[PDB]
């Protein structure tokens, strides 16, 4: 249909249109009955309680998409070329993009081969030159993504301050990344946005964390994502040792946003701050919510 | 089912649209003098609406202006009665009114960020309480002093068993840049007492009014933050002799960018400063107090503290 | 659907796939956590 | 049918009529075969005995409801809007209301997503614009409930007494809630109602327990249900710390009712009390039980 | 202000409503010409009946009035007029106090009421808690207009 | 044929027929082999 378009960007940069307008132009179409494709798999925890069991939280699970494609062509030789190209588009170690475009925009999913593909029918594939490949791909990051938003603030002053406009339009919290130049002392916002997972949802409404003083050449990447270390110095110096136990604890809660304040002090040559805000969704398409 | 009963039905309402029940839906045979009325009530039974139908020879027609139904909420329960002449009313339909229209949740709901706050503290219980976070000298740097020798209420100050200076940050933040602080204070010795507004999370930068008292140093300063225990004087000082039980109002007006202090019930600022280079906005709405004395005895300390959004 | 299949096998608990090796290792780990600090250094 | 109406009030406040009069107006109808919807799941316990097994008691279990809805519209874009709104009406962390209205009244169940919804057919849903969503929701509190019955008694006397009429017309025992003003010493009833759970059924027929003397401004809520702490002050004072291990032990058993007495002493101002009696049921509809 | 390309007098209402009868409105304004600027308090959902404080800037009418509204763009005056000159960046605080049934306007930092009125006959309570602004100019150029506006519930 | 039946149940491992007493006795025997020669004779 023209309302929904599905593409694959392979690990080698190949572009395939599996469904929607222009489907099958590269020889591969998408078969029905694809699972764990729309909603992000979330498991809920329950603990014993007075009236049965009590809700104890949720955990999101990695996506396991089992889907079939059909590689077709008129002649067996060119069909074999198409099938080989489709196989070359995938890998186990490196991920490839699965992009869904609808009236709500384009959202992609990084998927990798979970196991070996199951190709062809029971007979010789060159007989039909039109054969199905069963793909069991997995999404380690289970959220459909849009391109993250990047904001740059450069100042020539020794001490300055800026307001970064930030807003989570998705249905899941997101973790911000900062790229801070050196030298200089930065103060970054760690607003709770009312999130109360450290029992400080109201106490940390306007929380700001002061990064350790940066010496020349110690440009830092400050990522709030739990998957990566918060402070990473580009030159390898241990900069988290001068941080005295302080950390960025809170993500950007859905439906929340403001002009978060970023402060720079003691910067003999100014400074540059880059804010990257991811745009994560649990569905390939959804209307905006607020 | 021996007796006649109503039919569970539903009604549809829309904002800006005329509520109308077509006659062919309320069909039947109706002699002359028959009257139909529709009653809308709420969860408690209170009648929130009543309308009269246009009963004809064979149809009943309802047609009301949108302003007549704009007050009927979704979930309000209706009851449609028909009344033949010389007879008691007989309910034909009953049910619920659903609203088939664009839904505006943000209009009805009010976020916690969009709410003026008002905080109060009196220290009459002789305990610090969980709402004050010590600053500068760490945990356990605050204390309560009774002042039982004079007819006075307990006041908060530094823990003079360990420190001679301290700060306290009110645990929660304000929701507006403009803020009003009202402090009833006692002057029992020499010292400096800072009322701090527009503070950051760690009280590194803030505006403040400093009441300093001493042998010959009774004055009021406007200070900026250099840390919870350090400050910088802005402008000239104003002489002010603080007495026990004196009420001072520190108002910061954001649109005027002006922090002023009024003594007692005076309509003129005792002190005033404008255009200070201090960050304001989200993350810069915490408030607090600070004390600094040369000797290990109370100086100027607040018996009563109050804060409110806006000026 | 769920009632009467694998979803009720989950209610049954460890009837289908469940191994003894990690269960025994976990029991040993719990006992080691309990008893290791109080065991003498000699 | 007109004998039964089923509605959903989502976590966002949206209102849907799945079944009954006016069903499908918002685009979503209820498919047949919904399970664990009517009776509260209860498992009984048995100990070995000389004649086989002996009854040991019962425990009520949480509801694991599995039901399908059908989202439909004439055009795929409006269908997409309807599907997105339906998805927005649900969550894992917070519960949406599910109301059933019959000649017995309206009873609601609070339900949350137990796992990710299973939407659409094998092919893309824009072909049909009429697709089913299978939903596995859960009720942590498994009883259907109505609006609780509330009574208020205020007084100006220093010492006073009152009688509250109470009657459980439901299927299951209910736990009373009290709201008591301060200052004052309250004596509240904890009648056994003949319940032999502690082997004190008629020993505790007229049991009354004295709350600790409330200081000024310490208005308390005394909720007898086991989900929540019994005594909670509104000023944050630790009231139950002053209660020497006393507690309310007995629910209001079904079919039981009386004029329970409330006593107030040492109240210089003269206080007020409010009694809340929940109306819990094990079934969406049931005739009243004497 | 008004879009003077096709309009001269224009009124605006805040989308949301106050939750209590008493209210405070802090407005920072500019005087780039001649005209009238009304701060509107206790209005209905159509701004038919309301209290207001009107700042008039002109050659001979550099004044402030207390106004009672008859429609969003038509109003009548109550009481005298207090002389007042408005400069760029002037901050005015219009407080309606329900306990005293009074409407007052203060200028700058001083707490003395620049203008005051009491006992005015307007409905209050639910449905009359809407605030707003109004601009009325004879010419097609900006007069006195707000650069900053803030509302707080209660006084 | 093999994939999807008992031939993959074997890959699953100890999901179907597998006994607890024999596994426990085997673990006890391994521990006894480990610890018996170092236990004292007293």
């Amino acid at each position: 249909t023209d309302f929904l378009k599905i593409e694959l960007i392979g690990r080698d940069g190949s572009h395939w249109v599996l469904s929607g307008p222009g489907m099958g132009q590269q020889g591969v179409t998408l078969n029905p009955n694809l699972q764990q494709f729309y909603d992000a798999p979330v498991k809920t925890l329950y603990v014993p309680g007075p009236f049965g069991e009590e809700y104890a939280g949720k955990r999101v699970q990695r996506r396991e998409i089992v889907f079939s494609v059909q590689a077709y062509d008129e002649d067996p030789d060119t069909w074999s070329t198409v099938d080989s190209l489709w196989r070359w588009a995938w890998d186990y170690d490196e991920e490839s993009e699965l992009r869904v475009s609808t009236s709500d925009g384009t959202r992609f999913l990084k998927v990798r081969l979970m196991e070996e593909p199951k190709p062809y029918y029971e007979k010789d594939p060159h007989i039909t030159a039109d054969n199905p490949i069963v793909m069991t791909v997995t999404a380690t990051f289970p959220y459909w993504q849009d391109e993250p938003e990047e904001l740059i603030w450069t100042t020539l002053s020794t001490e300055d301050m800026t307001r970064f406009p930030v807003r989570n339009d998705g249905d899941v919290p997101v973790w911000l990344k900062w790229t801070l130049t050196a030298p200089g002392l930065w103060i970054l916002p760690d607003f709770s946005w009312g999130n109360d997972m450290y029992s400080r949802g109201r106490e940390d409404l306007g929380r700001t964390v002061a990064m350790p003083e940066l010496v020349a050449g110690e440009h830092v990447s400050v990522d709030s994502d739990p998957r990566v270390q918060t402070l990473i110095a580009v030159n390898g110096m241990p900069t988290q040792n001068r941080w005295k136990g302080n950390d960025l604890l809170y993500p950007l809660m859905p439906g929340k946003g403001a002009e978060i304040p970023v402060q720079l002090k003691n910067a003999p040559e100014g400074g540059a701050c880059k804010l990257t805000r991811p745009r994560w969704y649990s569905r390939p398409w959804s209307r905006p919510g607020v | 089912m021996l007796s006649t009963g109503p039919i569970m039905e539903t009604l549809t309402l829309t904002v800006g649209s005329a509520f109308e029940i077509p006659g062919w839906k309320l069909r039947g045979e109706y002699p002359a003098g028959t009257t139909s009325h529709l009653v809308f009530t709420d969860a408690a039974g209170g009648t929130l609406g009543e309308f009269e139908g246009t009963v004809s020879a064979k149809e009943i027609h309802y047609l009301q202006a949108p302003d007549d139904v704009k007050n009927i909420p979704h979930g309000a329960n209706f009851q449609l009665f028909v009344t033949y002449p010389s007879m008691q009313p007989q309910c034909l339909y009953f049910g619920t009114a659903i609203r088939k229209e664009p839904r505006y949740p943000l209009s009805t709901v009010v976020s916690p960020e969009d709410s003026a706050v008002q905080y109060k503290a009196n220290f009459v219980g002789q305990y610090i309480g969980p709402m004050w976070k010590p600053m500068g000298n760490g945990w356990g740097s605050l204390g309560i002093h009774t002042h039982a020798l004079i007819s006075e209420a307990p006041s908060m100050g530094p823990n003079y068993s360990l420190f001679s200076s301290a700060a306290a940050r009110w645990l929660w933040s304000m929701n507006m840049d403009s803020v009003t602080i009202v402090v009833r204070v006692l002057n029992v010795g020499a010292g400096k007492f800072n009322v701090i507004v527009c503070a950051d999370y760690q009280m590194q930068t803030y505006l403040g009014i400093q009441f300093e008292t001493g042998i010959s140093n009774n004055k009021v300063h406007v200070i900026t933050g250099d840390g919870p225990l350090n400050w910088g004087y802005q402008g000239d000082a104003v002489n002010n002799t603080t007495a026990n039980g004196d009420v001072y109002t520190i108002k910061y007006n954001d649109l005027l960018d002006t922090i002023s202090c009024y003594k007692g019930t005076s309509l003129t600022p005792l002190i005033e400063a404008s255009g200070l280079d201090v960050p304001h906005g989200e993350g810069f709405r915490y408030t607090g107090l600070a004390w600094n004395t040369a000797l290990l005895s109370p100086g100027v300390e607040p018996t009563a503290w109050e804060a409110k959004d806006g000026v | 659907s769920s009632g009467g299949g694998p979803a009720v096998v989950n209610n049954y608990g460890d009837i289908h796939t469940a191994n003894y090796d990690e269960f025994y290792k976990g029991q040993q780990r719990r006992e080691a956590q309990q008893q290791a600090p109080i065991l003498p250094v000699r």
